[PDB]
């Protein structure tokens, strides 16, 4: 039961070269493919060699970023087909990726594709990752999640996406491009984990005593939150065994399907002989702002799902006593029609990537939530785009690269209509 | 007719031309369709010795085009140095006022001529006078951030 | 990746010709265009500006232009005067005598195919052509009428590509004639229309810095040149090197320009010095100085108006940290001067690799609307000629007529209320 994960743009193949980089090493594969001695093959083909291939392509409209990783460390893990590059990228234009540029590539990307989904047996669906501040990783993505959608329409589809920050950005338009391809997206995505740089970037500084992060240490930090999502689709899993059970668990309806992830807990590898947190511990930290993905307040918000995801020495008593302790807490709101914390565990504990920035630890939680707080972080966003959008600010850029200009309002009204939608459950 | 040949001959610098056209009648004050003079034109166009021969035979110093503008007015302007002081030893009116409000200060400090400036002032050049947006030639140094020319209108 | 450099008229042939010397300097590219540098990070991006010819040779992209001939000559006397291409001097012999008519319809329409061709040989070479780079002044006859014919032209035949440029605006304190304001708003028209990015480069600017904060009795265009040549080096920094912001001609467009036309932006760096002169600034020095009016290239105080964008380059070892503090600090203590409706309108970069002389150096690129002051200054020299119909003859005896003369007055003048529209705009 096949999943095929699509890299998008610089922070989406970036990320992609962690994600596959920390696979690997959970399932004892080396950079060459082979592995020393099954659940894997979901996101791991294996040729009558005994080499095992990801199930991954990796897409940009120039080719600098995808370059490294065909003559890097990794060069013979991939597909070399499935390293897609053009030659002139979308200059942090949505329009550009999604109308222009990107139809350049478009095509040869779906064949590519293809060739991967004909290997499959019963393909499942799509990873997608992808910011939503470049041109490529917003436009380019819009452009594919359309495309995807009518070559594959029973097909699962799940995004993680980069949500942008001022202090590392690239861009005066990133609000723009991020609020252009989530309208396009809506409809095509079953779910999308949003990851905020500036709330990865200050826990990476406050929890790993970093001074200045790489996009390195976010995206290393990213990967170990990518894997606690996936490993249920790649081990034997009892919770979100299939894609289609992420949106079951964690969307109610289709449209409000922007789960926030927390992560527990994060240790610098400085601190080697760290007392191991419990089960508790480790459960209550995903009710503290600062180890959220994405900047927000859910004690301002209400749940309407949520999963904890456990790895390694968890018992699950222990479990079930912890969650009793939360559920009394006065700042834990759910919404009065659902039941209820979901709860799945791996008993592997984390792995840890040499050269990584994470200490070794013996448990872990990944908690995926949905909460209508998360409109806070929509409304950031749309607060941007009025400003600029008011004045008509870079609006002709997009207009000269086959963009009209009312798909903007209605790109915003939909956004609208979306944070109408959290204020309303 | 001689006054429009000379009226080509002073505009093209034509020192010799000039001479035997006044010396043949030419009307030394004859006007173009706008109102310029030989006198009007030599001095826009940097003829010296043109300038100097007209304003010995009858030239009219003060002149004016349909404009407004003098003599002056125009050597300010381009920023001929000896002209500007020859008119001025002539009796040029230092403080003449065009349609526009200018006087030959305006036109100097505008077209950054520091020496003319200097030579208007001491000549007597009214530094008070306003142009139609109400501009004397400090408030366009001020306003144009040109510091070497408020420092030489300030002294 | 390749940019195809143009340089037309004596202006844009001096300021170009000093232009290839200093990045060829800091890319270690000798004059005969053979590397000799000492770090991998100059060549990683060297196709940008050059050509790889035969034996690990190096040669500009780039196209000498000039309807005099005695440019050519002294470009070829400089000291990688022979490293350009010599089928990439295009050159006649008549000259253009500071007359925009000359350049744009008279002997410049004349020789600007033959240019065109070189251009088409240049492009047809690259691998994927980011657009175009012209230095030229505006103040005189080649490179203002010609130039612009040329930018109109490429424009047509490349619809796709950018059009940059580095373009000298003129002041009477560096002047050979009064007719300068003319040839100048005559080619502020066609830049306004046919290209991307100006760097408005202003001798009133660059005469004032020599004068008073260099305490030159009487700059040379050396001097000048030298003010210039250091802001050429700082605003193609992130062009030339790797890095993630302004990478490229059209990233850099899509943060610097918000509206089509008000693309004019104002230079400036830190530290100022003199040819011959000799402590490393401070990370808060440079960040004070480049914002400051004294460090501007155009004769505009940022002050006076509001930035709609702003680009910044650090170059040197220097910390992070401090960089971001300081940019931090120099908006939220100055924020009535940023314009509230584009959010984060402010981007930095930082290159570990200063610029010759130098440890620690900064370069400022705003769009701010206080540029107005430049155009305002052009625009009352224009009309003060005008009005008078001076030397209109010599432009009408190339067969223009006065109305292109009142048109592009009243384009510029049109720029101007628009930049005081931004200026004045709120976010409600
Ligand atoms: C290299 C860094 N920073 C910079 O190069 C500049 C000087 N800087 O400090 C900025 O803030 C601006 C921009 O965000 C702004 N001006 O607002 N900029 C371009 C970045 O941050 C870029 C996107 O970040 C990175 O490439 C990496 C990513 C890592 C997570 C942190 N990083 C940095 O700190
Ligand atoms: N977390 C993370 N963010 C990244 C990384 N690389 C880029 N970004 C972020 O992604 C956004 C910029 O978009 P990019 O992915 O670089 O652009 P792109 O998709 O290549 O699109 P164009 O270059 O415009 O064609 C900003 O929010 C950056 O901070 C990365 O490796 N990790
Ligand atoms: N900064 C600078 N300005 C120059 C240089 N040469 C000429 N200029 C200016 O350019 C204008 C004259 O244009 P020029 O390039 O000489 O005329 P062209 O050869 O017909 O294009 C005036 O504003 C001069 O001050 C130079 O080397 N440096
Ligand atoms: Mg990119």
């Amino acid at each position: 039961r096949e999943c095929i994960s699509i890299h998008v743009g610089q922070a989406g193949v970036q990320i992609g070269n962690a994600c596959w980089e920390l696979y690997c090493l959970e399932h004892g594969i080396q950079p060459d493919g082979q592995m020393p001695s099954d659940s894997f093959n979901t996101f791991f083909s294996e040729t009558g060699a005994g080499k095992h291939v990801p199930r991954a392509v990796f897409v940009d409209l120039e080719p600098t970023v995808i370059d490294e990783v065909r003559t890097g460390t990794y060069r013979q893990l991939f597909h070399p087909e499935q390293l897609i590059t053009g030659k002139e990228d979308a200059a942090n234009n949505y329009a550009r990726g999604h109308y222009t540029i990107g139809k350049e590539i478009i095509d040869l990307v779906l064949d590519r594709i293809r060739k991967l989904a004909d290997q499959c047996t019963g393909l499942q669906g799509f990873l997608v990752f992808h910011s939503f501040g470049g041109g490529t990783g917003s436009g380019f993505t819009s452009l594919l999640m359309e495309r995807l959608s009518v070559d594959y329409g029973k097909k699962s589809k799940l995004e993680f996406s980069i949500y942008p920050a001022p202090q590392v950005s690239t861009a005066v338009v990133e609000p723009y491009n991020s609020i252009l391809t989530t309208h396009t997206t809506l409809e095509h995505s079953d779910c999308a984990f949003m990851v905020d740089n500036e709330a990865i970037y200050d826990i990476c500084r406050r929890n790993l005593d970093i001074e200045r992060p790489t996009y390195t240490n976010l995206n290393r930090l990213i990967s170990q939150i990518v894997s606690s999502i996936t490993a249920s689709l790649r081990f034997d899993g009892a919770l979100n065994v299939d894609l289609t059970e992420f949106q079951t668990n964690l969307v109610p309806y289709p449209r409000i399907h922007f789960p926030l992830a927390t992560y527990a807990p994060v240790i610098s590898a400085e601190k080697a002989y760290h007392e191991q947190l419990s089960v508790a511990e480790i459960t209550n930290a995903c009710f503290e702002p600062a180890n959220q993905m994405v900047k927000c307040d859910p004690r301002h918000g209400k749940y309407m799902a949520c999963c904890l995801l456990y790895r390694g020495d968890v018992v699950p008593k222990d479990v079930n006593a912890a969650i009793a302790t939360i559920k009394t807490k006065r700042s834990i709101q759910f919404v009065d029609w659902c039941p209820g914390f979901k709860v799945g565990i791996n008993y592997q504990p984390p792995t840890v990537v040499p050269g990584g920035d994470l200490a070794k630890v013996q448990r872990a939680v990944c908690m995926l939530s949905n909460t209508t707080a998360i409109a806070e972080a929509w409304a950031r966003l749309d607060h941007k785009f009025d400003l600029m959008y008011a004045k008509r600010a870079f609006v002709h850029w997009y207009v000269g690269e086959g963009m009209e200009e009312g798909e903007f309002s209605e790109a915003r009204e939909d956004m609208a209509a979306l944070e109408k939608d959290y204020e309303e459950v | 007719d001689l006054g429009k040949k000379l009226l080509e001959a002073a505009r093209a610098g034509q020192d010799d031309e000039v001479r035997i056209l006044m010396a043949n009648g030419a009307d030394v004050n004859a006007t173009d369709a706008s109102g310029l003079t030989p006198l009007h034109l030599a001095a826009t166009y940097g003829h010296l010795e043109i300038v100097e021969v007209l304003l010995k035979h009858g030239a009219d110093v003060n002149a004016i085009d349909i404009m407004g503008s003098t003599p002056l007015h125009l050597a300010a302007l381009i920023g001929h140095l000896e002209i500007v002081e020859v008119l001025l030893k002539h009796g040029a009116d230092v403080n003449a006022v065009d349609t526009w409000g200018d006087t030959p200060l305006h036109l100097a400090a505008i077209m950054g001529h520091l020496e003319i400036v200097e030579v208007l002032l001491k000549h007597g050049a009214d530094v008070n006078a306003q142009d139609k947006f109400g501009k004397t030639a400090f408030d366009i140094s001020i306003d144009n951030g040109n510091e070497d020319l408020a420092e030489i209108l300030q002294k | 990746r390749e940019i195809v450099h143009i340089q037309a008229g004596q202006c844009g042939n001096q300021i170009g010709a000093k232009f290839w010397e200093v990045i060829s300097d800091e890319h270690g590219i000798d004059p005969s265009g053979n590397y000799v540098g000492d770090s991998d990070l100059q060549l990683e991006r060297i196709s940008v500006y050059y050509n790889e010819a035969s034996s690990h040779k190096y040669v500009p992209r780039a196209i000498l232009v000039d309807l005099e001939p005695g440019t050519m000559d002294s470009v070829r006397s400089g000291a990688f005067g022979h490293l350009f291409r010599p089928d990439n001097f295009i050159f006649g012999q008549s000259g253009a005598g500071n007359n925009w008519a000359k350049g744009h319809y008279t002997e410049g329409a004349e020789l600007v195919d033959s240019v065109l061709d070189v251009v088409r040989k240049e492009c047809e070479n690259c691998d994927c052509l980011q657009g175009f780079q012209l230095t030229h002044s505006l103040g005189g006859g080649t490179g203002s009428g010609m130039g612009t014919l040329l930018i109109s032209k490429v424009r047509e035949e490349y619809p796709d590509r950018i059009m940059n440029t580095f373009s000298v605006v003129p002041s009477p304190k560096v002047s050979d004639t009064v007719v300068e304001p003319y040839n100048a708003t005559l080619s502020i028209h066609q830049l306004v229309e046919n290209t991307d990015e100006t760097y408005c480069i202003d001798n009133e600017a660059l005469y004032d810095i020599c004068f008073r904060t260099l305490k030159l009795a009487t700059p040379t265009y050396g001097d000048l040149n030298h003010l210039v040549s250091a802001t050429m080096s700082g605003v193609t920094t992130s062009l030339r090197f790797p890095g993630q912001l302004n990478a490229d001609l059209r990233k850099l467009a899509v943060n610097m320009v918000p509206f089509p036309r008000l693309h004019f932006f104002m230079p400036g760096f830190a530290p100022l010095t003199a040819r011959g002169s000799q402590r490393a600034l401070t990370v808060p020095e440079l960040t004070q100085q480049m914002f400051d009016a004294k460090n501007m290239m155009a004769a505009c105080d940022p002050r006076h108006g509001r930035y709609l964008t702003v680009a910044t380059v650090f170059r040197g070892r220097m910390s992070m940290k401090e960089v971001d503090e300081q940019m931090l600090a120099i908006q939220s203590k100055n924020s009535s001067y940023f314009v509230e409706w584009i959010p984060n309108n402010v981007k930095v970069a930082v290159c570990d690799i200063p610029p010759r002389g130098l440890k620690m150096s900064s370069t400022f690129i705003g769009n701010s609307t206080a540029i107005q002051e430049l155009f305002k200054r052009i625009s009352e020299q224009f009309t003060a000629m005008f009005r008078r119909k001076a030397f209109l003859h010599w432009y009408t005896g190339e067969g223009m007529d006065e109305m292109e003369f009142t048109e592009a007055e009243s384009n510029m003048n049109d720029l101007v209320s628009e930049y005081q529209q931004y200026q004045d705009a709120t976010a409600e």
